[PDB]
């Protein structure tokens, strides 16, 4: 995260790891949306341009940690993976079209005061939050510039217009993204940067008080340049494929 | 049927430190 600050503790209780096995390395963000389905981007697991295709075998995932170097006894636990879903159209060539995939842990984690599911959006909540000039917030444990935190870093940015989305990259954007963060001319930064891949964006609903998680943190030109903006994964737009996943499996 | 509801914060009626400025970008966001 740059040019954000330190979370409080459990303020982001859905927050997890991505590690890579071996060498144990900290690849990614991730998400909790129930005590065994685990949300990231899906080219967090696979991205042929870096030879990158993870399978089951080669992560693991830490959840309810707060600071990356202290390990926390009693209060953050660890995973194995059942099997990974990559989203089938998933188009890593092109625009990173549908950055999204699953994971299902190998046994279920027990909820606690630092270890909670976020909720996935429903079409009420898609329709009323998902709109330029709200504020949702992106959390992990990435860059803070473009210098590798201890505790969970935390920013808070506004959606942008799709025209200035589109405006500001040569990139193919389509309708399962939407971009994020400060214009030029407001006077305030923010972003998320390598390390932030796969973590979620969250906002609060003020109907019923729930956090939501809308977007993926998905990919952007460097982090927190004039002119640019996070791309992020539209979760509600394939909350579907995701159902479909869960139920299957 | 309790996702979204965070022990520490909403649980406790506990505000974290900057959730009110997404609150607040609802009337001033637009
Ligand atoms: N989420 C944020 N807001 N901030 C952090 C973004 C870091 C940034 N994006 C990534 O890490 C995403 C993917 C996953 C692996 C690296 N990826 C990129 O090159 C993807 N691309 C868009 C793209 C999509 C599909 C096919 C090709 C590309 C072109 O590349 C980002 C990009 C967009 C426009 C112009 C240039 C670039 C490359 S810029 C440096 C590069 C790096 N070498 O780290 N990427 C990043 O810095
Ligand atoms: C995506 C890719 O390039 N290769 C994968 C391979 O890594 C995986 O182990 C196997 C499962 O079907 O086959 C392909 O899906
Ligand atoms: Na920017």
């Amino acid at each position: 995260i740059v040019e954000g600050s330190d979370a409080e503790i459990g303020m982001s209780p859905w927050q997890v790891m991505l590690f890579r096995k071996s060498p144990q390395e900290l690849l990614c963000g991730a998400s909790l949306i129930s005590d065994r389905w685990v949300l990231t981007a899906a080219h967090c697991l696979l991205y042929p341009p870096w030879d990158k295709n993870f399978t089951e075998n080669d992560l693991l995932v830490r959840i309810g940690k707060h600071s990356r170097t202290r390990y926390e006894r009693n209060i953050e636990k660890i995973s194995m993976l059942e099997k990974i879903y990559i989203h089938p159209r998933y188009n890593w060539r092109e625009n990173l079209d549908r950055d999204i995939a699953l994971m299902k842990l190998k046994k279920p984690v027990a909820f606690s005061d630092y270890i909670h599911p976020v909720c996935l959006p429903d079409r009420e909540t898609a329709a009323s939050l998902l709109q330029a000039g709200y504020k949702g917030r992106v959390t992990g444990w990435g860059n803070l510039k473009e210098g590798q935190p201890s505790v969970l870093q935390v920013v808070n940015l506004p959606i942008v217009e799709r025209p200035v989305c589109k405006d500001s990259t040569r990139i193919r954007i389509t309708d399962n993204m939407f971009c994020a963060g400060y214009k030029p001319d407001e006077g305030k930064r923010g972003d998320a940067c390598e390390g932030d891949s796969g973590g979620p964006f969250v906002m609060k609903s003020p109907f019923n008080n729930r956090w939501y998680q809308m977007g993926i943190v998905s990919w952007g030109e460097g982090c927190d340049r004039d002119g640019k903006y996070g791309f992020y994964t539209h979760v509600f737009r394939l909350k579907k494929w995701i159902q479909k996943v869960i139920d299957q499996f | 049927a309790d996702c979204g509801l965070r022990p520490l914060f909403e649980k406790k009626s506990l505000e974290d430190k900057t959730e009110r400025e997404l609150l607040e970008s609802y009337i001033d966001g637009r």
